[PDB]
DNA sequence: TTTTTTTTTTTT
């Protein structure tokens, strides 16, 4: 239900996590974009406090932030169809 | 007749001889690329304080820029506190006012006037953002202990001080500074924004936001003046309007070398 | 800028870590030059996000298409795929809220939104809408400082639009005119100010000064035309 | 009892 990704620190790794939960069921797995390393050197740097705490707060991965032309794309089509009725009685 | 009341000029006429005799000594160091302050405010003296106003953009940052770094050339050991601009944005302005040319078009000649430049005795504050006046007055205390300044810029105290019983803490900082400022001897320069005008008036010396105090316990109010063209309008004006030491008023317009990004001498 | 020659020799393009403030006059087209900006930035690399509190999202996506097309769409339905397909790939967000919101809620998003997509241009509209709710003209700086201080502490290109006072309509807009305290004009790095010329029967020939430049401060202006058909605000003329 | 900031009326 709740998938938290736990991809690389470094660059080409958060780009290609974002792209997995794209790919993923979106508003489903939220994604970790926390300073720290990897698991593995948090472990090794004693971050497990750190590790407990951005991993249980991953960002999520969507929000109240409506998308682009993949949504509204009927509203905008139909409001283009009709366009006699945007103008209404004369 | 021992109490702390202080008996007359039996002990006090040592100190007034000796004021007396050092007459270029009471004003101390004059400047070098601005002759017209040298006869309006008769050179720069130390444990004063002065307070920096004038139109949105009009330059305030950059003319006193020019003016710390006329005076950090001879001997002024100058601090800035830059609330407003990125530490390293103000480094590049000031280094191209002392270069005297574009330094972005030759690099091969950076480093001979960065290693020039670089023994000058130049401070800055890291601050960036809001901060309290318990805070930033310590590393000032701090620097005076230590780098021996004698003149520290504030930029934008509107900025420093935005965060109650407003027009209240504006005049306990100020007050802190002007003390500050008496019992170490150093000249406190302050940048404060004026009230909304409607663009058309002259900045007068009660153009202050805040509450009078600003400009009464003041001892210079340097203000600037606008001349709002529609196209470049340039041709900024300067004008003296409180004077403590040797009173004098007076105003006198200056050009802009967008080349040299340096306040020239006026035309 | 690409469609906007004159802006490229007075603001010298677009920088990251500014605010900027916009205004005019009432109903002069304030949103829809805003917007030909917007798409103009967003076309090469600018991912921006949009502040939709006065126009519903779907007529400002409207607007947004007619202006991307460069003709009336609603003319060729059959080729509404093709350009909405084109129209699709661009890094354009917009954010669900069109009544009055809070500064707190508000920023949220904006944060969020940074941290997911890289933005750098986040406008927003109206902010006396966003402001209407006490002691007023304090919160209308309060909102101004913490917009400032997240433009600066993420380096995402603000630009706001703000109304100005009640002027008497045969005055040019100043620079003092924003509506609220002075923090704005103080605050602000680019004063991007419109101006109208009122005749009686459609008057257009919009005007834009810009009366502030932080970088390379340079002050001028050049009146603008409208192409009714395709709803852009074309080259000076 | 100061101290900005927008808005309508009267009279220099
Ligand atoms: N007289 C002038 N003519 C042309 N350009 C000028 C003049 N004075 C300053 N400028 C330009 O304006 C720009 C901004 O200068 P500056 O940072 O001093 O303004 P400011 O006083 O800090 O603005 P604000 O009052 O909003 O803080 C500088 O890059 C400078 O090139
Ligand atoms: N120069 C112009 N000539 C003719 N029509 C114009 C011009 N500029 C804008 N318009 C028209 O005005 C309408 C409203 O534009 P816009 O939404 O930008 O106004 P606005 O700035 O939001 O109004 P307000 O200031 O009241 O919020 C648009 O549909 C547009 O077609
Ligand atoms: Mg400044
Ligand atoms: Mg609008």
């Amino acid at each position: 239900k709740r998938v938290t990704l736990w991809l690389g620190h470094d660059i080409r790794s958060w780009e290609a996590s974002k792209i997995f939960s794209r790919k993923l069921g979106l508003r489903r797995c939220s994604l970790v974009r926390p300073g720290e390393d990897r698991p593995c050197p948090l472990e090794a740097l004693a971050r497990g406090k750190n590790l407990s705490r951005i991993i249980k707060t991953s960002i999520p991965a969507a929000h109240k932030s409506i998308v682009s032309f993949k949504q509204l794309r009927e509203d905008v089509y139909g409001e283009l169809l009709n366009t006699e009725q945007v103008a209404g009685v004369k | 007749a021992a109490h702390k009341s202080i008996v007359s000029f039996k002990q006090l006429r040592e100190d007034v001889y000796g004021e007396l005799l050092n007459t270029e000594q009471v004003a101390g160091v004059k400047w070098t690329r601005f002759p017209e302050l040298n006869r309006i405010l008769k050179g720069h003296r130390k444990g004063e304080l002065t307070v920096f106003t004038g139109p949105t953009g009009s330059g305030k940052t950059t003319f006193i820029s020019e003016v710390a770094l006329d005076l950090c050339i001879q001997g002024v050991n100058t601090l800035w506190g830059s609330f407003q601009i990125n530490n390293v944005r103000l480094a590049k302005i000031m280094l191209t006012q002392f270069a005297m040319q574009r330094l972005e078009e030759n690099l091969e000649q950076y480093d001979f006037w960065a290693d020039k430049f670089e023994e000058l005795p130049l401070y800055f504050m890291t601050f960036h953002g809001q901060q309290n006046i318990k805070t930033v007055l310590d590393t000032m205390q701090h620097a005076v202990y230590l780098y021996d300044i004698n003149h520290v810029i504030i930029d934008n105290l509107q900025f420093m001080m935005g965060q109650i019983d407003k027009y209240a803490v504006q005049d306990h900082i100020i007050g802190a500074f002007r003390k500050f400022a008496t019992n170490t001897s150093c000249h406190v320069t302050l940048i404060i924004h004026p009230r909304k005008e409607e663009d058309d008036r002259e900045l007068q010396t009660a153009s202050i936001f805040g509450s009078a105090k600003a400009s009464q316990e003041a001892d210079n109010v340097l203000i600037l003046q606008e001349k709002k063209l529609v196209t470049c309008p340039g041709r900024r004006s300067l004008q003296v309007t409180k004077n403590r030491f040797d009173g004098d008023v007076g105003i006198f317009p200056l050009d802009f070398i967008k080349s040299s990004l340096t306040f020239s001498a006026p035309i």
